[PDB]
């Protein structure tokens, strides 16, 4: 598990039922209609970029004693798709960025009068020195944050 | 064709 450090596994629920995985030194991950995502989604609704999750350096609160956090490397997922994207219970639209915690299932695309719905399992096999892996810890925060031009930058890369 | 909508 030199190469794998994620694991976003398409469901048989979904249109897709794939396993993709995040390599921990792939950063960061691309998906969308649009092969040129790291991650590989066909969904007509989908977009080129339709999202990506981007990893980044954990900062802690300083410590004046021996405790856990320190600084490491977390996973965001980063919407970037006008179709928006549903992560457990937390909307984030284009232009946004999500905490991904470890067994963390998101939904790229849902349709009720179409019947089709599209969620991938986010699994850590490897932590690749990871404060914790991406479930953070202590009170989970799960709330949708914005992108700035280093999110839209990443996404200038494919 | 960033027109899409969802309900």
């Amino acid at each position: 598990g030199n190469g794998r450090f994620l694991t976003l596994k398409p469901l048989p629920d979904s249109i897709i039922q794939e396993s993709l995985e995040i390599q921990q030194g792939v950063n960061p991950f691309f998906i969308g209609r649009s092969e040129d995502c790291n991650c590989k989604i066909e969904d007509n609704r989908l977009s080129r970029v339709h999202c990506f999750i981007f990893k980044k350096r954990h900062a802690v609160g300083k410590s004046m004693y021996e405790s856990p956090a320190q600084g490491l490397d977390d996973i965001w997922y980063c919407h970037t798709g006008t179709n928006v994207s549903y992560l457990n219970n937390n909307r984030m639209i284009q232009g946004t960025k999500f905490l991904l915690q470890d067994g963390d299932e998101i939904k790229i695309i849902w349709d009720k009068n179409n019947k089709f719905v599209i969620g991938f399992k986010v699994e850590i096999n490897d932590t690749t020195g990871l404060f914790n892996e991406g479930l953070g810890m202590l009170q989970e925060q799960r709330v949708v944050l914005k992108q700035t031009a280093e999110e839209k930058d990443l996404v200038k890369k494919l | 064709e960033d027109i899409y909508y969802l309900d």
